[PDB]
């Protein structure tokens, strides 16, 4: 395999089964660092710890 | 409906369950609307 | 996951949270890998699942995904340890006490 910048994040409007619920994806490598994820969700999503 | 067509596991046609979301849109029930929307059929992709 | 989802579906039905839910699955195994497809793009997806395709969807009421590929389709374990670093890695972190 190669590797590559990603092509799938952003948000997900899910449609259908009730309730209208938008959740936050990303596509991520398996072997990637947790701490720069980790980052990703206390500053990019704006959640705290 | 909910007790016992909707239980887990229920396998489901192709197209079948759009045409009797229409059916219950045409006869005016409500819950029957509620149910099915609750049970994966989306407006987006029925309404034409 | 799915009885999990069932509980969050009780909690938008009684309860104001916005419980922070993030679910860890293959890249590989969700159905509708077209669909989610974009760069800071709202991507519509449908919560009907095909009973003949062994490809899951997604649960519909989780708040955020850290899908994961290893590059393989259709196959688990792309996710394991990188669930588990993640977690030894917040465990890490001091809290604000």
């Amino acid at each position: 395999t190669q590797l590559s910048p990603t092509d799938a994040f952003g948000t997900i409007e899910f449609q259908g089964g009730g309730h209208s619920n938008k959740a936050m994806y990303v596509r991520v490598s398996f072997d990637t660092k947790p701490d720069l994820l980790l980052h990703l969700m206390t500053k990019e999503w704006q959640l705290e710890l | 409906a909910r007790s016992q067509i909707f239980i887990y596991g229920q396998q489901w046609p192709v197209g079948s369950l759009e045409q009797a979301m229409l059916d219950a849109l045409v006869l005016d029930r409500v819950d029957f609307v509620k149910l099915l929307i609750e049970n994966g059929v989306s407006m987006h992709r029925f309404l034409t | 996951i799915r009885h999990v989802g069932d509980a969050l579906k009780d909690h938008a039905s009684k309860s104001r949270g916005k419980i922070c839910t993030i679910g860890i699955a293959p890249w590989g195994i969700v159905e509708n890998q077209e669909d989610l497809i974009g760069r800071d793009v709202v991507r519509p997806y449908q919560t009907m699942s095909n009973p003949m395709s062994k490809l899951t969807v997604l649960n519909s009421m989780h708040s955020h995904f850290i899908l994961a590929d290893n590059g393989t389709t259709g196959k688990y374990g792309a996710e394991v340890k990188l669930r588990r670093q993640l977690e030894k890695h917040i465990s890490l972190q001091k809290i604000n006490t």
